């Protein structure tokens, strides 16, 4: 399963 | 910026025979950037409904797409895949050869 | 057996035509099993391998909330990329993830991968400890700090050594023989006269799974590397992989050369001839 989202760059 | 020129090869899944039902493959690899035109040609016009795979890339970040088709190969037809990119000065055509 | 999950994500900006499209791409070893694309009608993650099929509904919609709010991130990373590199606001640029972990055979965390390029060129990685960056320029040593104060570090880390490592082992048990168990290229040898005095051997690996393989031709059980041509390694469409191996020899010595197969699947390395 994927990685949740966390910051932008 | 970066700009990596496709590596082409042209392919049936299966060993050709004659009137036996293939699939007809380009596999474009090697690229930078993802933007591309492939298509498949029989007898130089283009197939319609041809597929691909899901957008992918190398380790190196360098993009791959698999382009096929199903087909029935014979003695006369002539297959071709086509490819276009920002780093081909004109369309790079590669012919289908059953013994490659 | 050894084996890793990887995610890669394809992020390209289009301005003036709307968001950048998002693509993603999941795979065990050498086997797709998700993608998802964000300019479909309606997207949502979806299967490509069938083992992944049996994935209850609750999978498939937290993922999909997943890829369509990284879509919205990377758009933002974009953004502040190209203020970074001081760069048009017309122009089409590229940003690339590629992240996931590597088990051994007991199924335990032998390294942990997160890192990006932009524009083609690596930006910043997750370094083999997954607790400090390597930034690649002084933009991307921005991105460094901005995630150093988020704790971006740990975040990634908590997954790569708990989710990663648990559904990599869970689909590498609803995968069984397909992941586990390497299948043996189908192998021949074909000849093609070039002219009365020269013609071509061709040593063929078709159908065989993972794409790791080796085929060299031989004279008198000495390796021809410098007179073989060998083409790069390319998916058969079927999840399998083809490769050829081809030489040039004198008409009437063919009897001399041979084709040797190394490949996982294999009993043992294979010893083909023209026959």
């Amino acid at each position: 399963e994927p990685r949740s989202p966390s910051h932008s760059m | 910026m970066i700009q990596r020129t496709p590596k082409i090869q042209v392919y049936s899944r299966h060993p050709a025979e004659n009137g036996k039902s293939n699939f007809l493959n380009c596999y474009v690899s090697g690229f930078h950037p993802s933007d591309i035109e492939v298509d498949l040609l029989k007898n130089g016009e283009r197939i319609e409904k041809v597929e691909h795979s899901d957008l992918s890339f190398s380790k190196d970040w360098s993009f791959y797409l698999l382009y096929y088709t199903e087909f029935t190969p014979t003695e006369k037809d002539e297959y071709a895949c086509r490819v276009n990119h920002v780093t081909l000065s004109q369309p790079k055509i590669v012919k289908w050869d059953r013994d490659m | 057996g050894s084996h890793s999950m990887r995610y890669f994500y394809t992020s390209v900006s289009r301005p003036g035509r709307g968001e950048p499209r998002f693509i993603s791409v999941g795979y065990v070893d050498d086997t797709q099993f998700v993608r998802f694309d964000s300019d479909a009608a309606s997207p949502r993650e979806e299967p490509r391998a069938p083992w992944i099929e049996q994935e209850g509904p609750e999978y498939w919609d937290r993922n999909t909330q997943i890829y369509k709010a990284q879509a919205q991130t990377d758009r933002e990373s974009l953004r502040n990329l190209r203020g970074y590199y001081n760069q048009s606001e017309a122009g089409s640029h590229t940003l690339q993830s590629m992240y996931g972990c590597d088990v051994g055979p007991d199924g335990r965390l032998l390294r942990g991968h997160d890192q990006y390029a932009y524009d083609g060129k690596d930006y910043i990685a997750l370094n083999e400890d997954l607790r400090s960056w390597t930034a690649a320029d002084t933009a991307a040593q921005i991105t460094q700090r901005k995630w150093e104060a988020a704790r971006e570090a740990e975040q990634r880390r908590a997954y790569l050594e708990g989710e990663c490592v648990e559904w990599l082992r869970r689909y590498l048990e609803n995968g069984k023989d397909k992941l586990e168990r390497a299948d043996p290229p189908k192998t021949h040898v074909t000849h093609h006269p070039i002219s009365d005095h020269e013609a071509t051997l061709r040593c063929w690996a078709l159908g065989f799974y993972p794409a790791e393989i080796t085929l060299t031709w031989q004279r008198d059980g000495e390796d021809q590397t410098q007179d073989t041509e060998l083409v790069e390694t390319r998916p058969a469409g079927d999840r399998t992989f083809q490769k050829w191996a081809a030489v040039v020899v004198p008409s009437g010595e063919e009897q001399r050369y041979t084709c040797h197969v190394q490949h996982e699947g294999l009993p043992k390395p294979l010893t083909l001839r023209w026959e």
